[PDB]
């Protein structure tokens, strides 16, 4: 975090074999905050979120997922890491699918991502209690 | 497309590359094949006079694409060959089409999708020849291959007239002479000019000092700015009172007068770069074994020289000058030596117009005119540094792949190399990969920066080095590669290397070249030797006082007290009230310093200890460098940082911390270190080594005692001697040699009792030609070896240029109280550093060339008629204090002794031949005697490296000439283990031949766990020429020197080593030893020790396999001849030696194992399983047989597909569940079922369809194999319902 002239920036440093550079992609990845603490979504962008686009619902009838139950996907997490394709913003940047029932016939899935400090975050991530 | 089995496998000269073993997904390998014809009469395309070489080149192509075919075909696991790839020929070439995130459209059966378009430049890439190949560490089935012109495989075998050596061989009508060539006439005092030397410091400050004398004061060297546009106001640098002499014309290097037929590339680095056709080419390439569309392109890249050569430093720019600059540049040219750090006099392989600008003219820098203020500003350059056609192919070859990104390290350089012309590779090339593969990039990066990181904790090895460097890469460090292999988890890298040049630290009086004519000829490119010779008795008293300083004692009458001759004993002693005369007021300024009016001496070690290039315990200290070596004078392995080098930046940004000063007054001030510009990167590149090695882990003398155990590959005998009065005595070290006594009387006469040795008595062995005044009187001399300087009487002691009167009155003469018992070359002094002569650059340099067989001996007789030297009556081992001992006192090869040497060669006595050769050195009192060095009588040489193999996870090894080398240990090193293991071959046939390494046919490692080599006695070819019509005594050939006359004074009959002896005039000396000048050719000294034709025997044909010394973890262990209690490590690791001389194998020191076979040898091919010679020896793979993927008609397809595909296998590793194998697969009764299983390759649940191929255990190894008997489609598979 530094001043240019006298507002705050933000560079992201990446180490390459030891030795760090700046990657300004990342860099403004991470500054575009819109004004909340931590780095914007974007459905159609490989942000600092890395890029989450989830299969069409016409997969369960194609793969016969219709004869399992809610409970059944909702406990069978290879089976749900199959309802998204992830593209990672960085090397080995992971992601899963966190499930909740909806009703008996149906769920949503919300992913689950990692950030640069290695820690995943969700819809419910906290800092010092306050919800992100 | 399909195979052609008309070209055969085959290993190229340069980087012994002939097969890749392939691994992961589908293992196999690549290898190069050729076609088999004969009678490839190259010399029909005619070269006229009046045209360039580049037309020539191109028809020699186009001649060799009509003449020649060559391939790069596929083997499966076992060696069955699977498709040709001739690159010249192959139908319907194309690049592989990609998806728009940059990954390649593949489904293993059909194969890539192919563009149905070639790659860029196909037009000129399909006449070119591809020579090495390697994998992607990261990504599955993309590998990477290396090609060139066919001119780089064809150029030993191109016509004589335009692939020349650079130096011409003569028709020697008058008869030969080799002193004809050398510009040898020295320098003298201006008749018009006498005035300009620098001035007498007419008052010196006191600084609280008390002592005075009568002798003259020091002298002062100024130098400042000014204020005029060109000149500067003081620069006493510059001055130049001394000039060349006329004798017909004036003495200089000047190489149009010289030249007649200049010796030039065969193309400038401007013309490989444009002529797209000429450069060398790496290609990205996909391939799959089994697929329909089985083979496609990537990426095409051009290995451009400019981007080798804009990368070089900037001083590259400028290689006739170096930091020292004025002083330096002058010293040089008043010696006829080459000026700066790199030119081409030394080194015509780096530059576009080779031996034509041979000179030292226009430097870069504004020097000889008429005023010393004008010298000394920066301008426009003559010749910088390039990398022409036979350097640059020596730069080519030794690939590694790391992260998205391959290399290539250089070859060994016989692809180019010469009998007089030495091409390496000078650094590395990196290529590149991004957007996921879409597009590339390339560079490369010389060795000098990349080694700028070198210090003395990165060895376990010998300490201090010639391998240092400072701001300026004026060292430059090139190699001879044996190649860059993975050892477990460390990069490793080895070959050959060349130090800083050893030969020439210690410098000539101004006056005396025509009594030194082999030390200015090493200098001056007439003799291309990099090994230390014995010269003391000519040497200035320091390497580094200015030319403007030399003239102030032109008679001797004063034994010259600010410049005279280097003789130990008559240095001028400082005792305690001497030093405020000639030290202790002398202050130095920001433009004013002095030259001391004091006698400074000191033999070879003092020498190279103050001014080499050495190693230290912190970067880019190395103040001094002198200048590079001719040829590889060093081993060298390496571990590298893998990150950093994927890491690093493509372009390396020098700046103005790296320029030299761009005017003297800068130079006065000099920064001798500087922190690194912002714009700027150089500073990264440092550091790409963690750790090195250069030979065994031995220190002091005991490596000594390493270089007497090993066996001359020439006759098999030791050079210790011992294993058999009157004996024999060893070359390298000094146990037993000569006499003990207690160094008790020595310099100080302190300490000696109880912080020297383990024990009560100081005893050292004062070796080979010593001084005392009787045998009882052992231990010391005082000095009454005082000298004359002519008949003018002895050095005056007691008298008052030798005295000094501080206060008190009391005055004492200024000289030692005692001395040293030897000054010969191999002394091994404890406590005397400026009467010591061997060095650890020394060791190193004596370990490479005594492996290789070719350090040199002098000589006064041959085998000939009346001129014949004899085993008896003529040497007395038992008398090293007489003439009776032969030592010659004078171009003595360093650290050694040649009477021993010549004993191990058996040039006299029966050691080597059925009857006395008769040829070598003796000592006379009756006479004045001439002398030359000439070769052992092998053809070997340091660029001689072969391939760099991996043993296990810490043990590696390469073929060096006759030897295999293994550096066991340098991963892990080990208390009490030496670090090494060496075995020799012992083919007679292969060892006197006259180009020997080219019947190495390449080296490997074996599945029973080996290291192993080919070998065939009839690869061996003729000199370029076979005199045809007259006498040839200078036949140009690899271990050929135009090696000058000595002369020398008559020895004294009794105490003979008193005083060092006295080289004469040699410049008529030739015609007194017509004998020693037709011996200087290897072929002749063959003849007379009888190895030069038939007489030799053994097996005719008789090529075959060769394999090293077997080994278990006590190898090398040799801890009870390491450490010390008693004595000296050196003398008991003799003792430990003595009783093992016929028992080497567990010291790790052999001899290799050899088997013959019938027919040709012509190359390898490899496997994890197996080894393939000239392409046969494969199997029907005997264990596998019983298994089997069931046929379509024994499927019944609603008990698989009831169920979808989607479940049959983990989606957390893709292989198939076990219920399904037997489902699928075909087993033998009793067969083990958890030992195979099946792996998916490609699917679709929507078409039901499942691809696969299965795995398993090899029952010789703890590691996978797939089944390649298992169907049609190998060990890959397609199960369907029906609908296929
Ligand atoms: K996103």
């Amino acid at each position: 975090i530094a001043k240019d002239s006298d507002q705050n920036k933000i560079d992201i440093y990446k180490n390459n074999n030891g030795l760090f550079e700046i990657d300004t992609q990342l860099s403004n990845s991470v500054a575009t905050n819109n004004g909340g603490l931590a780095p914007s979504y974007t459905e159609n962008r490989v942000d600092a979120w890395g890029k989450v686009e989830f299969a069409d619902n016409s997969v369960l009838q194609a793969r016969n997922l219709v004869d399992k139950t809610v409970d059944e996907i909702i406990n069978t997490p290879e089976i749900l890491n199959s309802f998204f394709r992830f593209t990672p913003a960085f090397e080995d940047q992971k992601a899963t699918l966190v499930a909740t029932k909806q009703s008996d016939t149906s769920l949503s899935v919300s992913p689950r991502i990692q950030f640069l400090d290695g820690n995943f975050y969700d819809l419910n991530s906290t800092i010092a209690g306050v919800p992100l | 497309q399909a195979v052609d089995e008309t070209l055969t496998p085959w290993t190229w000269n340069n980087n012994n590359f002939s097969s890749l073993k392939i691994t992961g997904e589908n293992p196999g390998s690549f290898g190069l094949v050729r076609s088999q014809n004969d009678n490839l009469n190259i010399s029909s395309v005619t070269k006229n006079s009046s045209d360039d070489n580049l037309k020539y080149l191109n028809a020699v192509e186009k001649y060799l694409d009509g003449q020649q075919n060559f391939a790069i075909r596929r083997y499966d696991n076992n060696g069955r060959a699977l498709y040709d790839i001739n690159l010249a020929k192959m139908e319907n070439p194309s690049t592989v089409q990609r998806g728009l995130n940059g990954e390649p459209i593949f489904d293993p059966f059909k194969g890539f999708g192919l563009t149905g378009n070639a790659p860029t430049d196909w037009n000129e890439i399909k006449g070119k020849v591809p020579v090495e190949v390697v994998q992607s560490p990261h990504s599955p089935n993309l590998y990477f291959v290396l090609l060139v012109p066919k001119v780089a495989l064809e150029y030993h075998n191109l016509n004589n007239q335009v692939v020349k050596e650079s130096l011409e061989v003569k028709a020697t009508q008058s008869s030969f002479n080799p002193t004809q060539r050398l510009q040898k006439d020295s320098p003298v005092k201006d008749s018009s000019k006498q005035g300009e030397k620098l001035s007498e410091t007419t008052a010196s400050s006191m600084s609280s000092g008390m002592a005075t004398s009568t002798r003259a004061k020091a002298l002062k060297v100024e130098v400042e700015r000014g204020s005029q546009s060109d000149s500067l106001l003081k620069n006493d640098f510059a001055k130049k009172p001394l000039k060349h002499k006329n004798s017909s014309g004036e003495v200089k290097l000047e190489a149009e007068k010289e030249f007649t037929e200049a010796w030039k590339p065969l193309l400038t680095t401007d013309q490989i770069a444009r002529e797209k056709g000429m450069g060398a080419t790496v290609v990205s390439f996909y391939d799959a074994p089994y697929s329909e569309n089985h083979t496609a392109f990537g990426l095409v890249d051009h290995i451009d020289p400019k981007k080798m050569v804009e990368n070089y430093p900037p001083s590259w720019k400028t290689p006739k000058w170096n930091h020292h600059g004025i002083w330096d540049y002058n010293a040089r040219n008043l010696l006829l030596q080459t000026t700066g750090f790199f030119n081409p006099r030394r080194h015509p392989e780096w530059f576009d117009e080779g031996q034509a600008k041979a000179d030292n003219t226009s430097p870069g820098f504004k020097v000889g005119d008429t005023d010393h203020k004008k010298d000394g500003f920066k301008k426009n350059s003559s010749s910088p540094i390039a990398l022409p056609f036979e350097a640059y192919f020596a730069n080519i070859g030794n690939m590694v792949a790391i992260g998205n990104s391959v290399f290539i390290f250089g070859g060994n350089g016989h692809a180019t190399k010469m009998f007089t012309t030495n091409p390496l590779s000078i650094g590395v090339f990196r290529i590149k990969y991004t957007d996921n593969f879409s597009k590339s990039s390339v560079t490369g990066w010389p060795y000098a920066v990349l080694f700028g990181g070198l210090i003395n904790p990165q060895t376990n090895g010998l300490k201090d080095l010639p391998l240092g460097t400072n701001r300026w890469f004026e060292y430059v460090p090139r190699m001879a590669v044996s190649g860059v292999k993975w050892v477990g988890n460390q990069l490793v890298l080895a070959g050959t290397l060349t130090m800083g040049d050893t030969a020439t630290v210690p410098r000539l009086k101004y006056d005396q070249l025509e009594k030194h004519l082999n030390l200015v000829a090493q200098g001056q490119g007439l003799l291309r030797e990099d090994l230390q010779i014995f010269t003391p008795y000519g040497w200035a008293n320091r390497p580094d006082i200015p030319v403007g300083a030399w003239l102030q004692d032109e008679m001797g009458s004063k034994f010259g007290p600010h410049y005279f001759l280097n003789n130990p004993d008559i240095q001028d002693n400082v005792n305690n009230d001497t030093v405020e005369a000639l030290i202790s007021s002398y202050k130095n300024t920001d433009k004013l310093k002095h030259v001391y009016p004091y006698r400074y001496s000191g033999l070879y070690a003092w020498q190279l200890f103050n001014w080499s290039n050495k190693l230290t315990n912190t970067p880019l200290s190395a103040n001094f460098v002198n200048e590079n070596s001719y040829a590889p004078n060093s081993l060298f392995a390496a571990i590298l940082n893998e990150d950093l080098l994927t890491g690093l930046s493509d372009k390396i940004f020098y700046g103005k911390e790296n320029e030299f000063a761009e005017n003297e007054a800068d130079r006065f001030n000099q920064l001798l270190s500087l922190n690194p510009n912002p714009n700027t990167n150089w500073a990264r590149y440092l550091n790409v080594v963690q750790r090195f090695t250069t030979g065994p882990n031995l220190d002091s003398s005991t490596f000594d005692q390493f270089l007497d155990f090993l066996p001359w590959i020439g006759n098999g005998k030791p050079f210790s001697n011992s294993p058999s009065s009157s004996t024999p005595l060893p070359t390298f070290s000094n146990i037993n040699v000569g006499v003990k006594s207690m160094i008790t009387q020595h310099l100080n006469k302190e300490n000696t009792r109880w912080v020297f040795i383990p024990n009560f008595s100081p005893d050292i062995w004062t070796g080979a030609g010593y001084r005392v005044q009787s045998a009882n009187q052992k231990n010391g001399i005082p000095f009454e070896q005082v000298k004359p300087s002519n008949n003018s009487t002895p050095f005056d002691p007691n008298s008052d240029d030798n005295k000094v009167t501080p206060s008190g009155g009391s005055s004492k003469p200024t000289t030692y109280p005692a001395l040293p018992n030897s000054i010969s070359p191999t002394s091994d002094w404890i406590n005397a550093l400026t009467f010591t002569n061997k060095n650890n650059p020394q060791r190193n340099q004596l370990l490479l060339r005594s492996l290789l067989g070719t350090i040199p001996v002098l000589i006064n007789k041959s085998g000939d008629s009346n001129d014949q030297f004899n085993k008896d009556s003529e040497q007395k081992w038992d008398k090293t204090e007489t003439n009776e001992g032969n030592l010659p006192g004078f171009g003595e090869v360093n650290g050694l002794y040649n009477a021993a040497l010549l004993h191990t060669y058996g040039f006299f006595g029966t050691n080597t031949n059925s009857t006395d050769p008769k040829i070598g050195f003796k000592a006379d009192s009756s006479s004045s005697s001439s002398s030359t060095l000439v070769g052992s009588g092998l053809n070997w040489t340091s660029q001689d490296v072969g391939n760099l193999v991996v043993i296990n996870d810490t043990s590696f090894g390469f073929q060096l000439g006759g030897w295999f080398i293994t550096f066991t240990d340098f991963i892990r090193p080990r208390t009490g283990y030496l670090g090494i293991t060496l075995s020799s071959l012992q083919d007679q046939t292969i060892i006197w031949a006259d180009q020997p390494w080219t019947s190495f046919k390449g080296s490997y490692l074996d599945s029973d766990g080996t290291p192993k080599s080919l070998w065939d006695p009839t690869a061996l070819k003729s000199l370029p020429n076979s005199s045809t019509t007259y006498d040839t005594n200078p036949t140009l050939s690899p271990s050929f020197q135009l090696y000058q006359p000595n002369k020398v004074k008559a020895y004294q009959t009794t105490n003979t080593y008193n005083k060092l002896i006295e080289p004469v005039d040699a410049t008529s000396a030739a015609t007194n030893m017509t004998s020693l000048l037709k011996l200087l050719t290897t072929k002749n000294i063959k003849a007379k020790l009888g190895k030069g034709t038939a007489s030799s025997q053994g097996n005719n044909n008789g090529g075959g396999v060769s394999q090293t010394i077997n080994t278990i973890t006590t190898t090398g262990n040799i801890s009870e001849g390491l450490k010390e209690e008693t004595s000296i490590q050196a003398e008991t690791l003799k003792k430990f030696f003595d009783s093992k001389q016929n028992n080497k194998s567990e010291i790790g020191i052999g001899d290799s194992t050899f088997t013959k076979m019938d027919g040709k040898l012509t190359g390898v091919v490899s496997t994890p399983l197996v080894n393939l010679i000239n392409g046969q020896g494969a199997t029907s793979d005997s264990d596998t047989e019983k298994i089997s993927f069931k046929p379509g008609n024994q499927i019944d397809f609603n008990r698989l597909f009831t169920l979808p595909v989607t479940e049959l296998f983990d989606p957390n590793t893709m292989f198939v569940y076990d219920q399904y194998v037997p489902l699928l697969v075909n087993l033998p009764s009793g067969f083990d079922q958890a030992s195979i299983r099946l792996k998916v390759i490609s699917y679709s649940v929507e078409n039901q369809t499942l691809g696969v191929r299965l795995e398993f255990k090899d029952p010789q190894t703890q590691q996978f194999i797939p089944v390649l008997n298992a169907s049609s489609t190998g060990p890959q598979t397609v199960f369907q319902p029906f609908n296929q």
